[PDB]
C-alpha cells in the first residue's frame, strides 16, 4: 500500500479502498 | 479532522481505516 498526500476526493480514493465500499463518513469535522 | 493530516502529510490504511463506519 502507498503512503500518499491526499485532499478531499483523493483522500476518499484511499478511504473507499481502505473501507472497501462497506461504508464511511469523509466529513472533515463532526459539528 | 484526518484531512488536516492526510492532505498536508502522508496517509495509508493505518490512518484511513479510522473513517469507516462498517
Amino acid at each position: 500500500f502507498v503512503k500518499q498526500h491526499l485532499c478531499g476526493s483523493h483522500l476518499v480514493e484511499a478511504l473507499y479502498l481502505v473501507c472497501g465500499e462497506r461504508g464511511f463518513f469523509y466529513t472533515p469535522k463532526t459539528r | 479532522g484526518i484531512v488536516e493530516q492526510c492532505c498536508t502529510s502522508i496517509c495509508s490504511l493505518y490512518q484511513l481505516e479510522n473513517y469507516c463506519n462498517s
